[PDB]
């Protein structure tokens, strides 16, 4: 029973010392990972065990055998990364960026409706609720049936009959992000609005 | 030439049939012959699968309404 | 300057687009404070 | 057992759980060897001046004459091969696979969904034929080599929309478990004059780089169209694209282990050169299902739906003529939807009747 006690003593000495060496490693890590990072747009990830090519914001395209000091699993092909100013290693990843039209595609997250704004469409809003939010909260009862929930509702009617208002009302009652994609605008803008 | 032996099929008569078929169509006829031979599991082509390949390739289906001609 | 990247004294970093040179992600200076720096105004960054 | 209760009362925690910080040291070591890296300039080799001096052009930058690493396969560093350069000494550090076009990337990295062959139904002759023409060269090429033919390069599946040509090709890809480019024609056309043909070139270059591969181009009726004179700028641009597709299939550079599947609803308008053999060696009629095919589609698509008591298919078959396959799957899905209007956890036969009735009315 003595040898395991000696092993406990030696392992606690090893722990006590390699705590200090791991802290020294952290200090040197920060000595490289200091502060003035340079943002780059990850073009793609390549397998070698993953390598990524990047386009730094200084209009230069570089290859990385190892993915910096950050994880390398999500690493979306387009995720902005803070790469080293000189050795160009990915110190850390940053939040995403605007994609032009989507920023132009206003959210208007608070549509401020309570179904007291829409009137005369009681059957219509009941159908909308039962088609979108009722399956949303009883998706369990849906997979019990072994069928998939409806992935999208459709409406039709003469212009100015409240089709957009009901959409805003559903967005309000579900607190769901609203995007007002246009219909006649998309037919133009050249080939590419697909 | 690279094909298997054709067990004495009338290749000269197949040639003699008047049909506006290009060299690509002849290559297709031979390729179809090989496919049919593989499908029915026999390595030596004969007149049956060669003929079926010929009909398949040069089908030239028209169905055109009779009033045109 | 650009997105504040949730500084809140825990991530005092911002995306800044140095004209045609490049974009970078930089900290503050002892002179400046977080309050007067937000998105979109003209930020005078150093050269090192 | 005096001090050996479980293990010494203290080793139980010291041996492994307080050795998690050894795995943290391992993480720190990975960080260290990532620190030591410096990254590499990437460019494309342009020419082989001699056994060592290579002309290399860096992307969006200047070109250099550079050497290569001591241990490297020089015999493969062909002109145009994307390569990596050391940032300081500017030597060929390592090779890179050819850069993939972003639209080609998104078109190639779509999951087929590993759909089995059972989920097609009523296509036995056509599925057997396409299985032959595509997969037989991909499984036993020596059989074709012995028989005396070159493996056919691809085929066409024509039929009414909803007949499952896309499904059949998607299933072929899943069975083969090979690279699969699922592109839709009329989505590769571009306003810019020379971009659609370039996209076709990039598609086939990826296909050659990633053998074995099956390019499924849907709606080939879009790009492929009897080339005709006159024509607006667009008409001609599409001809130019068809001309690239043609040369990229049967052209000077022979295709290998890259089998194409093309689906269309209007085979009659396809160009005779495209319709000629060599490029599309087979034309497959995926026609509207017969009664047997219809009942097969219903039975294979009624699987996931939970049935109680009695569910027959021949009645739906004789009462649902004209439905291709999508209409029948719609019938099944609409029956599942009908199931929760009256709040069942199952389906009934009258439910299937009213579902197919609604689907038929929508068909009208
Ligand atoms: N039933 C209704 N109750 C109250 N307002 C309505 C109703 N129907 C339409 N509106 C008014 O019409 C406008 C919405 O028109 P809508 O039909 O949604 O637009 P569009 O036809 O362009 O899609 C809103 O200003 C809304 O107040
Ligand atoms: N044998 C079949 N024929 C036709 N459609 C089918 C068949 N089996 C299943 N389907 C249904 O048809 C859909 C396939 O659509 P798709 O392949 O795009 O048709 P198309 O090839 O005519 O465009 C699937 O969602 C599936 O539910």
């Amino acid at each position: 029973i003595k040898i395991m006690k000696s092993e406990v003593l030696r392992v606690t000495h090893e722990l006590q010392a390699m705590k200090d060496k791991i802290k020294e490693n952290s200090e040197k890590i920060k000595v490289n990972k200091t502060l003035p990072y340079l943002v780059s747009n990850v073009i793609e990830l390549l397998d070698v065990g993953k390598c990524a090519v990047i386009k730094t914001s200084t209009r230069q395209t570089y290859f990385l055998p190892v993915i910096g000091l950050v994880d390398a699993e999500k690493l979306k092909p387009g995720d902005l990364v803070g790469v080293n100013k000189d050795s160009y290693l990915i110190l850390e990843t940053l939040p995403t960026e605007y994609d032009s039209r989507v920023k132009a595609m206003e959210v208007d997250e608070r549509p401020t409706e309570q179904y007291s704004d829409i009137g005369g469409l009681d059957k219509q809003i009941q159908e909308l609720v039962e088609a979108i939010v009722l399956p949303m909260n009883h998706k369990e009862k849906f997979e019990n049936l072994g069928i998939q929930p409806p992935k999208g509702v459709l409406m039709y009617g003469p212009p100015g009959t409240g089709k957009t208002l009901l959409a805003r009302a559903c967005a309000a009652q579900t607190k769901a992000t609203f995007l007002k994609l246009a219909g006649p605008q998309l037919v133009q803008m050249f080939i590419g609005d697909g | 030439s690279k094909m298997n032996l054709s067990e004495e099929v009338d290749l000269e008569d197949y040639v003699a049939r008047p049909d506006k078929i290009s060299g690509a169509d002849i290559n297709s006829i031979c390729q179809e012959s090989g496919m049919l031979a593989v499908r029915e599991n026999r390595y030596i082509v004969l007149a049956k699968d060669f003929e079926k390949a010929y009909k398949t390739v040069i089908k030239k289906d028209e169905q055109e309404h009779e009033f045109y001609k | 300057c650009t997105k504040i990247i949730n500084a809140d004294s825990e991530d005092p970093k911002y995306i800044i687009n140095v004209k045609q040179f490049a974009k970078f992600v930089v900290d503050l200076s002892d002179q400046v404070a977080p309050t007067d720096i937000e998105e979109g105004m003209r930020v005078g960054v150093d050269r090192n | 057992l005096l001090e050996h209760k479980e293990i010494d009362g203290r080793l139980k925690e010291l041996r492994e759980q307080l050795k998690e910080l050894t795995k943290q040291y391992e993480k720190s070591e990975n960080d260290l060897k990532a620190l030591q890296s410096v990254g590499q300039i990437v460019g494309e080799v342009l020419k082989q001046l001699t056994e060592e001096k290579f002309i290399v052009k860096a992307t969006n930058g200047p070109r250099y004459v550079v050497g290569c690493r001591r241990q490297l396969d020089k015999s493969k560093l062909k002109p145009g091969t994307r390569v990596a350069l050391d940032m300081t000494t500017l030597t060929i550090m390592r090779y890179l696979p050819r850069e993939v076009d972003p639209l080609v990337y998104n078109m190639s990295h779509e999951d087929p969904g590993n759909v089995s062959y059972s989920e097609i139904g009523g296509l036995s002759e056509q599925i057997r034929e396409l299985r032959e023409v595509i997969e037989l060269p991909l499984t036993n090429p020596e059989l074709f080599q012995r028989v005396g033919i070159i493996p056919p390069k691809g085929c066409l599946l024509y039929g009414p929309p909803g007949t499952g040509k896309t499904l059949l090709a998607r299933a072929v890809a899943s069975q083969l478990d090979c690279n699969f480019l699922k592109v839709v024609s009329s989505s590769i056309v571009d306003k810019y004059i020379g971009e659609s043909a370039r996209l076709i070139r990039e598609m086939f270059n990826y296909a050659r780089d990633h053998q074995p591969c099956i390019i499924f181009m849907d709606e080939i009726d879009a790009i492929g169209g009897r080339r005709f004179s006159e024509g607006t700028s667009a008409d001609r641009e599409i001809q130019r694209t068809l001309m690239e597709l043609l040369n990229q299939m049967d052209g000077f550079d022979t295709l290998h282990r890259v089998k194409m599947i093309m689906a269309t609803n209007r085979p009659d308008t396809l160009d005779p050169a495209l319709l000629r053999p060599g490029r599309l060696d087979r034309k497959i009629h995926i026609d509207l299902p017969n009664e047997q095919a219809r009942l097969d589609i219903l039975k294979i698509h009624a699987g996931p739906i939970t049935k109680h008591g009695e569910i027959d298919y021949e009645a739906i078959v004789k009462l649902s003529d004209g439905f291709n396959g999508a209409d029948l799957r719609n019938v099944c899905t609409e029956a599942g939807m009908f199931a929760i209007r009256a709040d069942h956890d199952f389906v009934v036969q009258e439910d299937f009747m009213k579902a197919v009735r609604k689907v038929a009315d929508s068909k009208k």
